[PDB]
């Protein structure tokens, strides 16, 4: 039912700063969970930033910790990832997946539970 | 009535909001809502979590300053002297539990029906089960406080409480001034003074003055049990405050207070007799 879609990345130089927007159609991304997941060349896709339906209770992975900032414009419906201090390592192709459930507090960790996935965009820096 | 109960007898409204934020549990609503009404000298404890609690650790309180500060309409932050002036809170926290207690006594008089929130966020407060991060949730307890039907029948010389109490005069530079009132069983008593001002004995109607026994400094416990007193040392606006209430007590009893100052003093005089009545 819900269709994601990711834009807003590119090359940039070790230090710099970043928008990841990620747009859904079909229903609103309140009634679904969301995250980012990482994905760099010939390895396993890893999870870096999640939210809950609840919209106030953001998970950050220790690597983007202190760095990366998720949001959630529902008027606009769409997720946005700021990634500041862009590090070497977070070059990948950077995913949005949506899981639906019924509640409201809680966010998966591995990809296998998330059904609906988005087409990555790719970061590199 | 699921985490607020509110005991006639002792008229205490104990409030349990622990496990309702836990953040250990899968949760379909992420505010949950208890109303409670309140009448005069009812008095509202809710226990609440600690950083130091497992599964609260981002735990916080909305205002941050409970002990000072309501949600007001629930929605500014606002002292919670300003909309029910004369009550007293405190905070208690068990070290062995990792538990805070918020205790608020009402005054015997409520001027106006008010109505206001406090709210217990665990939502930033997360647990790791299986291939899930759960995280807590936030509680409102939205309280109402009825009209205090009836004045206390005591002395005020900050002149600021006089809907509260039957006596109220603005302080003046220099003045002897001295309050008596005569009181009966079961009815509310109680004197207002300056926070900066000397309290004597110390926190009174605890320890009050032993006229009988030629103005004994003595705890009243001594003279009487059947009796309920609150206190409070100052307030967000700079008072100290206190009230009284003898409950089947069959001893006439005689006992004083003072607030004294370099430029004035002021003293409380209460005659209580069980067989007394109001004119
Ligand atoms: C506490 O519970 C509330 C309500 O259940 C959660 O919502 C958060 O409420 C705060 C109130 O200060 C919002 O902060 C404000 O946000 C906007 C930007 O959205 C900004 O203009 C203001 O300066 C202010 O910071 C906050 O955004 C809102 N949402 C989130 C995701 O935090 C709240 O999450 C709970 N608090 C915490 C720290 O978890």
């Amino acid at each position: 039912q819900v269709q994601l879609q990711e834009s807003g990345g590119g090359l940039v130089q070790p230090g710099g700063s970043l928008r990841l927007s990620c747009a859904a159609s079909g229903r609103t991304f309140s009634s679904y969970m969301m995250a980012w997941f990482r994905q760099s060349q010939g390895n396993e896709r890893e999870l870096v930033a999640g939210l809950t339906r609840s919209g106030v209770s953001a998970y950050y992975a220790d690597s983007v910790k202190g760095r990366f900032t998720i949001s959630r414009d529902n008027a606009k419906n769409t997720v946005y990832l700021q990634m500041n201090s862009l590090k070497p390592k977070d070059t990948a192709v950077y995913y949005c997946a949506a899981a639906s459930t019924t509640y409201i507090n809680h966010i998966y960790t591995n990809p296998s539970n998330y059904p609906h996935w988005g087409p990555g965009t790719q970061v590199t820096v | 009535k699921d985490i607020c109960k509110y005991d006639v007898t002792t008229k205490v409204a104990t409030c349990e909001i622990i496990d309702t934020i836990d953040s250990s549990v899968l949760k379909e609503h992420h505010t949950v809502h208890y109303s409670i009404t309140l009448s005069r000298w009812d008095k509202l404890i809710i226990k609440y979590p600690t950083n130091e609690k497992t599964h609260f650790e981002n735990f916080f309180v909305n205002p941050f300053n409970l002990k000072d500060k309501v949600l007001y309409n629930y929605n500014k932050p606002i002292n919670i002297e300003h909309i029910l002036p004369g009550a007293i809170t405190t905070d208690i926290y068990d070290t062995r539990t990792k538990i805070k207690q918020y205790i608020l006594r009402i005054p015997p008089y409520v001027h106006k029906d008010i109505h206001f929130s406090l709210e217990f966020n665990n939502s930033l407060s997360l647990t790791k089960q299986n291939q899930n991060i759960i995280y807590g949730n936030v509680a409102k307890i939205f309280i109402h406080i009825n009209q205090g039907y009836k004045e206390i029948h005591g002395c005020d010389f900050t002149g600021k409480y006089s809907h509260l109490f039957t006596y109220s005069k603005k302080p003046l530079p220099n003045d002897d001034d001295i309050c008596n009132v005569t009181i009966g069983n079961n009815t509310f008593s109680g004197f207002a003074c300056l926070s900066h001002f000397e309290l004597k004995p110390n926190n009174c109607f605890s320890s009050v003055y032993d006229y009988n026994e030629a103005n004994k400094v003595k705890k009243l416990f001594d003279l009487s049990t059947k009796v309920e007193l609150d206190h409070i040392k100052q307030n967000t606006s700079g008072y100290t405050l206190s009230y009284i209430i003898f409950n089947k007590e069959s001893t006439k009893l005689k006992f004083s207070c003072t607030c004294s100052s370099n430029y004035s003093n002021y003293t409380i005089r209460i005659t209580f007799d069980p067989n007394y009545i109001i004119p």
